């Protein structure tokens, strides 16, 4: 029962990706280095 | 080659080095082979002590 | 053992070299053999295996 | 198996493709030496066009002429085998032609030649070898469809009949592909199965294989299986004795030394960024490892002050608060933060409560299915 009444209107990734992957932030190494530097003094 | 005393010594050394690397199964297999070759030749007191 | 009660007496000689290889293949089918497991050498090491 | 195609070449190409290492010199020299020794003319041209390098006219012409005359010799040998020699000779000649085609980097020509050889090859072992060669090509180029289809074909060939060595090699190949697809559970399973008898030295040396196995096992295996299969594993421990960094990283999680664990995790994230296979998934690996460490710490506590856990992780209170909030928002950690008193309280569901939730969910799914079936059939 094709609902023709409603019109029927790169990233070839095979792995499922959750939302957290999209979030943009400095690499973990930079974060850890900065935190250790700031807690070193 | 037929020099089995040096073979026993070398197998014992390999077993010891295997144990030092945490590869216990292979170390035990090497020690079993060394014991098998030792119970086929004259094991002097020093070699017997090392094997034991 | 008269040829009217027992007609055919089939002998079962101990397997020969090719027979030993065939038996090894038969009993090693389900085994996990490793490349370089030449069975002809093993069979040659069994001169008169019962089967 | 043959080293061709050399996955080190693909790794170097990806490393150069990385932004920071695009200008690296030593990798440049290594890749150029590999290209010259192997005489990959099509690969050289593709790499030059992709990386916008300056094509060496003399070297390029020399490589092209060498490839041309080698191909002419191979074609002459193929014609001679076709005219005079039997089917086996022609099959081997076409196999050699395809091998050299893969040598220079011609993906399409090499694939077509290997397909023809497979069509003209009857021996099951040679068909498996051809499938392995195509799988290696796919890994070198990262063609998902090619790798999937060829893995299915290799599985079918092994099921029909196959030696144990080919099964082990195919297990390692599936593990590598799974690591490249981010299905880390299957990667850990396969690699832990094959670590005892690693015989596929063409893809990667044993040290790299053990490092990958440790990484994927820690991202996938839980604590009991991790202890039983990785911590106490003789092969993995023996290999790790030569890799202090990987050994420290693995033992940090099991021994509960979280600051060293985070140092090693930063090092591992940096290492995977450069790796050609873990590069697409390095962020996910680091995030999941951090989540696993947080959950492991919280398993033995019900309410631990943010200060204590910040000290344990060698990080500030603010960073741990932000990370814990982010991970709680995603429903990964079972805890609720209390900023005013700075106390983290674990809300791990009771066995009865979790069982009730699971039964509710599964029964809802089954009831939706039953309702759909009843609607479909009742007319």
């Amino acid at each position: 029962d094709e609902f023709e009444e409603f019109p029927a209107e790169e990233d070839a990734h095979v792995w499922e990706d959750n939302w957290d992957d999209d979030n943009v932030e400095d690499d973990f190494s930079n974060q850890l280095r900065a935190e250790l530097e700031k807690h070193g003094y | 080659m037929d020099d089995k005393a040096l073979l026993v010594e070398v197998q014992l050394l390999e077993s010891k080095t295997y144990h030092a690397l945490s590869n216990l199964p292979k170390a035990r297999a090497a020690l079993t082979s060394a014991r098998t070759t030792a119970n086929a030749i004259y094991c002097p007191p020093k070699l017997q002590a090392t094997l034991d | 053992l008269r040829p009217g009660r027992i007609d055919r007496k089939i002998e079962f000689p101990p397997p020969n070299e090719e027979a030993r290889l065939d038996i090894l293949k038969i009993h090693s089918r389900k085994m996990n053999l490793t490349r370089g497991i030449n069975l002809r050498k093993i069979a040659e090491l069994m001169p008169g295996a019962s089967g | 198996l043959p080293k061709n195609p050399d996955l080190r070449i693909a790794q170097l190409r990806f490393l150069l493709s990385l932004p920071e290492h695009r200008g690296d010199a030593a990798v440049r020299d290594e890749l150029m030496a590999a290209v010259r020794d192997n005489n990959m003319a099509p690969y050289y041209e593709a790499l030059c066009k992709s990386l916008d390098w300056q094509i060496d006219v003399d070297l390029l012409n020399k490589m092209k002429k060498a490839n041309e005359d080698e191909l002419k010799r191979l074609d002459e040998e193929l014609e001679d085998a076709e005219k005079n020699l039997g089917e086996s000779e022609i099959r081997d000649a076409m196999m050699a032609k395809a091998e050299y085609l893969c040598r220079i980097g011609d993906k399409e020509g090499a694939l077509t030649a290997f397909r023809k050889t497979y069509d003209k090859t009857v021996a099951l072992g040679h068909r498996l070898d051809i499938v392995f060669y195509l799988l290696r090509i796919g890994l070198f180029y990262m063609d998902n469809d090619l790798i999937t289809r060829n893995t299915e074909k290799a599985k079918s060939l092994i099921e029909e009949g196959g030696d144990w060595d080919r099964r082990n090699r195919l297990k390692v190949y599936q593990g590598l592909y799974c690591v490249a697809i981010r299905d880390f559970k299957q990667a850990a399973e396969l690699f832990l199965d094959t670590v005892s008898t690693f015989t596929s030295y063409e893809l990667m040396d044993y040290k790299t294989f053990v490092t990958y196995t440790v990484y994927v096992s820690m991202i996938a295996l839980e604590r009991p299986d991790l202890r039983e299969k990785v911590i106490k594993g003789a092969e993995i421990l023996e290999v790790l004795h030569s890799l202090p960094a990987v050994r420290q990283y693995l033992f940090s999680l099991y021994e509960c030394r979280y600051s060293v664990f985070f140092q090693s995790l930063a090092v591992v994230e940096q290492e995977m960024k450069k790796d050609w296979l873990f590069a697409p998934h390095y962020r996910y690996y680091v995030r999941e490892m951090r989540i696993h460490a947080y959950s492991q710490l919280l398993e033995s506590y019900r309410s631990l002050t943010l200060g204590y856990m910040a000290e344990a992780f060698g990080v500030g209170v603010e960073f741990i608060d932000q990370e814990l909030s982010r991970f709680i928002a995603a429903g990964r950690l079972h805890c609720k933060i209390d900023k005013v008193n700075e106390i983290v309280e674990t809300n791990r569901p009771d066995s009865k409560n979790w069982q009730y939730q699971e039964t509710i969910k599964k029964g809802d799914l089954l009831l939706n299915r039953v309702q759909k079936l009843s609607r479909v059939i009742n007319m």
